[PDB]
RNA sequence: AACCUGGGGAACUGAAACAUCUCAGUACCCAGAGGAGAGGAAAGAGAAAUCGACUCCCUGAGUAGCGGCGAGCGAAAGGGGA
RNA sequence: AGCAGCGCCAGAGAGGGUGAAAGCCCCGUAGGCGAAAGGUGGGGGGAUAGGUGAGGGUACCCGAGUACCCCGUGGUUCGUGGAGCCAUGGGGGAAUCUGGGCGGACCACCGCCUAAGGCUAAGUACUCCGGGUGACCGAUAGCGCACCAGUACCGUGAGGGAAAGGUGAAAAGAACCCCGGGAGGGGAGUGAAAUAGAGCCUGAAACCGUGGGCUUACAAGCAGUCACGGCCCCGCAAGGGGUUGUGGCGUGCCUAUUGAAGCAUGAGCCGGCGACUCACGGUCGUGGGCGAGCUUAAGCCGUUGAGGCGGAGGCGUAGGGAAACCGAG
């Protein structure tokens, strides 16, 4: 509980470091470590693989998780904080001064 | 906590208004048998002490 | 001294006062110390060789053992052992004579007034608890914020204003204490609060 | 005035002495050097020699006690008419206790040195010599009775 | 866990030995109570023709007094409070 | 998130986090909403149980092995004291208001209170549990336990009882090649950094080792010091650093002692742990407030690192005497 945070799976800006300014859809959000997967921090793992099955695993430079604080959601206007407004029934979240 | 007054010494020693300590003359109750009228009279009055006067002061302190 | 600056919608009518002249630096200190000592909380505590988990058994015979010579491990010379004169909880406060509490209080205010920083205001355009308002009022009041200010006043709304403002410390009328006074560079207090200050001393 | 430089005015000086150092008070305690300086000597003020304490003196004090204890008897407070003459009007036990030198003491008894101002002085007892001073310019209101 | 009440109840130690005394009705064993427990509406206090259940704090007071009148031990009424 | 530039919020500039030092990036903070369900709840309201009178006659009742007395003891400040009051193990043993207990033996007087049946909230104590705060600790500290500890291990048992925290921002945790059986290395590669490489931050000291400089096989020593000389090393020189050839001189440290280099004590060496404190009262000194006055204690009100109120009480203004008493004596 309460583990919830900023955004989810969608479009987001990265105000981090090595990938400052960059923008992209967050393909994953792991709340346990409070980090999210975007398209920015992607480092090269040399490892063949941890599990012997499937001989070739990948020298892949796949996406590395990223602290969920350096990424900010976004809308028609670039990079915005997140207010929330209760709809005529449900509970939707408007941006700095617009909708959704 | 709270020093207790030494009752045994209050019961036998009054401190003067200045700071002196007075008490009755010793040896007048028992040894007696027939001593010069001078003795028993000299023994009637009270006296002042010296150094231990300060010792005994440090008991009747709350007093 | 006497003549204190006063501020009102009508203008800067400079009034006067009755506060003493001689400021005893030391006396002031005593009172500041006293405030800071009463607030202390004797929360610091350690466990004596007595209050400690270990047993009581003598560790060795003490004879033809060839070892040193000991009792229980709880002994202070025994890493893990009890502490020697380690702090226990205790009260750090005392009753500083009332006469002095008043003396210092006057002298503090008096001092701040003699430097010419005591401003007795009255006009408060700051209608509600809105920092902006007070920030404006103070701007036109000569309080650019280049100086720490002990704003004393009865109005809880005026509080709301300077409350969050960093370079300012709000405070109730009876809250007057030499510490917060001396603490700040400027002192500004409502005339109604100056009346209650006058009640304790004036 | 700022927080710097209010410090104690050159004589508070919490300079407590530290006995384990190596210069000043050193190997032994502040003073010690011997034995039976280790945990505590007898009293010794009122007490120790080992011989008959100076308790050789003797209790003359009679009435020194009794089982049920103290007897409830009226306590007379000596109040000099010198301090009495200080203020002026009509001195009664009420006034002297309200502010002065009574302190709820059971009774009042004016007396002694000083010069008597003209006024009624209600007390519970008057010194023979005290009755003269006030008689020579005032009234002598004695105590109650019932 | 500790707090509480009742039944039973030490010694070291202090007294610069020690036996009364002190440590202490403490340590502890036991029975019981509960968010508390105990106490509680006078066959009271005690000197004021006064007070007005009980408990708790401040004071009274290291007073009164007890005491191999040693070491030590140590109330109550009354007054200010909850 | 530093620094420079231009802004903005603030009933919120407590704090924590984010690759380093952010009011405005994230979680919060100020301010403000909220329970179908369970618990709590006279605070507000309602209801019931219950209770409420004047004068006169009668003298029926008003707590029994009880009061009371005596023997033995306990409790209280009370240690047998002149020894009451309360309680009661043993023996004797009443009365019902013309009754009966108490006011420190006992008696009379005056006054107090109604024993021998029971119940009663609050104020009070504590802290296993939750939270908040710290001129509290920071892994030899702090709880015995920051870590799968009342564990391992020890003891028949009761019981005793440890050690042990930290890669980095991210695992990116080092594919592939080379030596090797492996372990471990060497390249390569990641990383800001790899003597941050995995019980991995920093990484001190004792202790072991490799390389270099000065030095030593006719020499006698608490191991140093003073001098001169030689060799090497920083600077042009003047100077300074290192080393030791010869000469002069020279009885370890601590403790304890009349006396120790002592053939008196203690110490293998290094690192860490380790001993004059606090509470109340007292006495002298000292800084300051007030002054024949000075000062508050619980507590109440305020505050949430604010004070104020509260004179009950204490010390002081008179002493002397065992006391009655007297009083500048
Ligand atoms: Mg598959
Ligand atoms: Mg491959
Ligand atoms: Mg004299
Ligand atoms: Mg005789
Ligand atoms: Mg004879
Ligand atoms: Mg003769
Ligand atoms: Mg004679
Ligand atoms: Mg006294
Ligand atoms: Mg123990
Ligand atoms: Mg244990
Ligand atoms: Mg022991
Ligand atoms: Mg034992
Ligand atoms: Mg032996
Ligand atoms: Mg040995
Ligand atoms: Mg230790
Ligand atoms: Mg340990
Ligand atoms: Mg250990
Ligand atoms: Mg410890
Ligand atoms: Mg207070
Ligand atoms: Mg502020
Ligand atoms: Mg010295
Ligand atoms: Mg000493
Ligand atoms: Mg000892
Ligand atoms: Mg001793
Ligand atoms: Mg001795
Ligand atoms: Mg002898
Ligand atoms: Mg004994
Ligand atoms: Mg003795
Ligand atoms: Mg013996
Ligand atoms: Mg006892
Ligand atoms: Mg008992
Ligand atoms: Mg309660
Ligand atoms: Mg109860
Ligand atoms: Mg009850
Ligand atoms: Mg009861
Ligand atoms: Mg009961
Ligand atoms: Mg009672
Ligand atoms: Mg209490
Ligand atoms: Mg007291
Ligand atoms: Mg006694
Ligand atoms: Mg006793
Ligand atoms: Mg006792
Ligand atoms: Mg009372
Ligand atoms: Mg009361
Ligand atoms: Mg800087
Ligand atoms: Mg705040
Ligand atoms: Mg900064
Ligand atoms: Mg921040
Ligand atoms: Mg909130
Ligand atoms: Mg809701
Ligand atoms: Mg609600
Ligand atoms: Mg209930
Ligand atoms: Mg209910
Ligand atoms: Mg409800
Ligand atoms: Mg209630
Ligand atoms: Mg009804
Ligand atoms: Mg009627
Ligand atoms: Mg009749
Ligand atoms: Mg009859
Ligand atoms: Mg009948
Ligand atoms: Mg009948
Ligand atoms: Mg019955
Ligand atoms: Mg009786
Ligand atoms: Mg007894
Ligand atoms: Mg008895
Ligand atoms: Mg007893
Ligand atoms: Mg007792
Ligand atoms: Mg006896
Ligand atoms: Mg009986
Ligand atoms: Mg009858
Ligand atoms: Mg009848
Ligand atoms: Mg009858
Ligand atoms: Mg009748
Ligand atoms: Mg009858
Ligand atoms: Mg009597
Ligand atoms: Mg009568
Ligand atoms: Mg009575
Ligand atoms: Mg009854
Ligand atoms: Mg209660
Ligand atoms: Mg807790
Ligand atoms: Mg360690
Ligand atoms: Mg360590
Ligand atoms: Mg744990
Ligand atoms: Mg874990
Ligand atoms: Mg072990
Ligand atoms: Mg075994
Ligand atoms: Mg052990
Ligand atoms: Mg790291
Ligand atoms: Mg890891
Ligand atoms: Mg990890
Ligand atoms: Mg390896
Ligand atoms: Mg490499
Ligand atoms: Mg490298
Ligand atoms: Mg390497
Ligand atoms: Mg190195
Ligand atoms: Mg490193
Ligand atoms: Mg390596
Ligand atoms: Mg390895
Ligand atoms: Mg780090
Ligand atoms: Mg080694
Ligand atoms: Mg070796
Ligand atoms: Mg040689
Ligand atoms: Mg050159
Ligand atoms: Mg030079
Ligand atoms: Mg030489
Ligand atoms: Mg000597
Ligand atoms: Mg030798
Ligand atoms: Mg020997
Ligand atoms: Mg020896
Ligand atoms: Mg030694
Ligand atoms: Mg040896
Ligand atoms: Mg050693
Ligand atoms: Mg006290
Ligand atoms: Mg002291
Ligand atoms: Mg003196
Ligand atoms: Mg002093
Ligand atoms: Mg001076
Ligand atoms: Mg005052
Ligand atoms: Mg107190
Ligand atoms: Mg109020
Ligand atoms: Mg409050
Ligand atoms: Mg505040
Ligand atoms: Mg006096
Ligand atoms: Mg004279």
């Amino acid at each position: 509980r309460v583990k919830m945070h900023v955004k989810k799976g969608d479009t987001v800006l990265v105000a981090s470091g090595k990938y400052k300014g960059r923008v992209g859809k967050v393909k994953e959000v792991l709340p346990k470590k409070y980090a999210v997967i975007v398209e920015g921090v992607n480092i090269v793992k040399k490892a063949v693989r941890v599990s012997p099955k499937y001989p070739q695993g990948g020298f892949i430079e796949k996406e590395a998780p990223l602290h969920a604080s350096k990424v900010r959601p976004i809308c028609p206007a670039c990079g915005k904080p997140t207010r929330v407004r209760k709809k005529f029934l449900e509970n939707g979240k408007k941006i700095r001064v617009c909708a959704k | 906590p709270k020093m207790k007054t030494h009752k045994g010494a209050k019961k036998r020693v009054k401190i003067t208004a200045s700071g002196k300590v007075v008490a009755m003359k010793t040896g007048k109750r028992h040894l007696n048998w027939q001593k010069s009228g001078k003795e028993i009279r000299q023994k009637g009055r009270k006296f002042v002490l010296a150094k231990p006067e300060a010792e005994r002061i440090k008991l009747l302190l709350p007093y | 001294m006497y003549q204190i600056p006063v501020l009102s919608p009508s203008g800067r009518r400079e009034l006067a006062a009755d506060l003493p002249a001689e400021i005893n630096p030391h006396l002031l200190w005593e009172v500041v110390r006293w405030q800071l000592a009463k607030r202390r909380r004797g929360t610091a505590s350690t466990k004596t060789r007595g209050e400690v988990a270990y047993s009581g058994r003598k560790i060795w015979p003490q004879k033809h053992t060839g070892r040193a010579r000991h009792g229980d491990i709880g002994a202070p010379i025994f890493v893990g052992g009890g502490v020697v004169f380690g702090p226990k909880p205790r009260d750090y406060s005392y009753t500083l004579p009332k006469k002095v509490r008043k003396k210092g209080l006057a002298m503090a205010v008096a001092d701040r007034a003699r430097e010419g920083k005591l401003l007795l205001v009255e006009a408060f355009a700051g209608v509600n608890g809105k920092t902006k308002e007070f920030l404006a009022w103070a701007k036109e009041a000569g309080l650019d914020g280049s100086e720490s200010v002990l704003l004393v006043t009865g109005n809880e709304l005026v509080r709301r204003a300077a409350r969050n403002l960093p370079w300012v410390v709000t405070l109730a009328p009876e809250g007057l204490n030499v510490y917060d006074i001396v603490r700040t560079e400027r002192l500004v207090m409502d005339l109604d609060a100056w009346e209650v200050f006058q009640n304790r001393i004036g | 005035d700022l927080r710097p430089n209010p410090g104690a005015n050159k004589r508070r000086k919490r300079v407590g002495r530290g006995p384990g150092s190596g210069h000043g008070k050193t190997a032994t305690r502040g003073h010690k050097g011997q034995k039976s300086r280790s945990g505590g000597l007898k009293d010794p003020r009122r007490f120790e020699g080992g011989r008959s304490t100076t308790l050789m003196r003797l209790p003359k004090r009679g009435m020194q006690g009794q089982v049920p204890g103290e007897i409830k008897r009226p306590r007379y407070q000596g109040v000099n008419l010198k301090d009495l003459a200080r203020f002026e009007g009509e001195v009664t036990p009420e006034l002297l206790v309200r502010a002065g030198l009574l302190k709820k003491g059971y009774r009042l008894k004016i007396l002694g040195e000083g010069e008597a101002k003209p006024l009624k002085v209600v007390a519970h007892a008057f010194s023979k010599s005290a009755l003269e001073k006030l008689k020579a310019a005032g009234g002598e209101p004695v105590l109650l009775e019932a």
